[PDB]
């Protein structure tokens, strides 16, 4: 693992220092249907004309990015995503910009959000949850080794591919940082207490978020929920967690160590780092190399009808993609 | 039950990032 990460860093740093730019243009694609929206972007299924391949095109309105104070975040998002390379990270295939918008064209992950399956099924079995959790553990090990913090782990940002494995999308809050950072960002249910309390924080927040994810996958609801974010934050900071009756003793132990307010006690953040998690009893059956090599049989594989099938995604209201004859925010996004 | 309370709550749909 230590040789692997060393080589992986060399590869990442070359691309980090000299990023890819302007590798496609809008008229090379036919836009088909919206796959998802979020606070910032719209992601559309598109067909690349010259190849016939389908992709997922994230479209960011430059003026909205500026309004929502996401300039640096969006530049981070693209710079990091074009530089990373890992089996459970979605691949950025092209990126480009026009007068009005920024575009990031990713591999289309057709199995849908984990979110939709989780809500429909209700909850995942512990082996099912563990399979996904192991992929996230390996991905964070990779990202943290590159000095990256991810900061938006949630089922809505996790896609299921044709083999039933996870693809992490949405690097909107990802940041390369060696020290502390202070930005209040993420999604309410998944925020670590130290973010809420306006403290400097570090990559330990991703391990907290993993605790929340595992809990939600196995329970079918988050460990801290309420009608409004303010009410959720009060629950998070108190830190009191109650577990479903069906949770194994091993799972409860793991979660007590991940959903730990005390940073000196939180798994992932101690002397042994990620190995405290990898060697925990809950993961005793996990073959970590087999997961990385994608040789483990997935517990669930979504139904796939054919190329361009969007059956695993909700329907969204469509909007015209507008491109002004005047360049917007040219200097701000020069490096994009 | 906690499940019933969650399903009757206002945050069972997709959650977007804070902004
Ligand atoms: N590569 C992909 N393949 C298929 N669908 C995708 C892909 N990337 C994103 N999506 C879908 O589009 C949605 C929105 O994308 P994304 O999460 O990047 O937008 P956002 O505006 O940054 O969201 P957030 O509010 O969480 O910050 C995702 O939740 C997912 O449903
Ligand atoms: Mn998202
Ligand atoms: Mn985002």
């Amino acid at each position: 693992v230590k040789e692997f990460l060393a080589k992986a860093k060399e590869d990442f740093l070359k691309k980090w220092e000299t990023p890819s730019q302007n590798t496609a243009q809008l008229d090379q694609f036919d836009r088909i249907k919206t796959l998802g929206t979020g606070s910032f972007g719209r992601v559309m299924l598109v067909k690349h004309k010259e190849s016939g391949n389908h992709y997922a095109m994230k479209i960011l309105d430059k003026q909205k990015v500026v309004k929502l104070k996401q300039i640096e975040h969006t530049l981070n998002e693209k710079r990091i995503l074009q530089a990373v390379n890992f089996p459970f990270l979605v691949k950025l295939e092209f990126s480009f910009k026009d007068n009005s918008n920024l575009y990031m064209v990713m591999e289309y992950v057709a199995g849908g959000e984990m979110f939709s399956h989780l809500r429909r099924i209700g909850r995942f079995s512990e082996p099912h949850a563990r399979f996904y959790a192991a992929q996230i553990v390996l991905t964070f090990e990779y990202l943290h080794s590159l000095d990256l913090i991810y900061r938006d782990l949630k089922p809505e940002n996790l896609l299921i591919d044709q083999q039933g494995y996870i693809q992490v999308t949405d690097f909107g809050f990802a940041k390369r940082v060696k020290g502390r950072t202070w930005t209040l960002c993420g999604t309410p249910e998944y925020l670590a207490p130290e973010i809420i309390l306006s403290k400097g924080y570090n990559k330990a927040v991703d391990w907290w978020a993993l605790g929340v994810l595992i809990y939600e996958m196995a329970a079918g609801y988050p460990p801290f929920f309420a009608d409004q974010p303010i009410q959720i934050y009060e629950k998070i900071v108190s830190g009191k967690v109650r577990f479903p009756s069906h949770f194994s003793s091993d799972l409860k132990d793991l979660l007590r160590n991940l959903l730990q307010v005390d940073l000196t006690k939180r798994f992932g953040n101690l002397k042994n780092g990620v190995n405290d998690i990898k060697n925990h009893k809950w993961f005793a059956t996990t073959d970590w190399i087999a997961i990385y090599q994608r040789k483990v049989e997935a517990p669930f594989i979504p139904k796939f009808k054919g190329p361009g099938d969007t059956s695993n995604f909700d329907d969204y209201e469509e909007e015209e993609i507008r491109v002004s004859i005047n360049e917007k925010c040219g200097k701000e996004f020069t490096e994009f | 039950t906690t499940y019933a309370d969650f399903i009757a709550s206002g945050r069972t749909g997709r959650r977007n990032a804070i902004h």
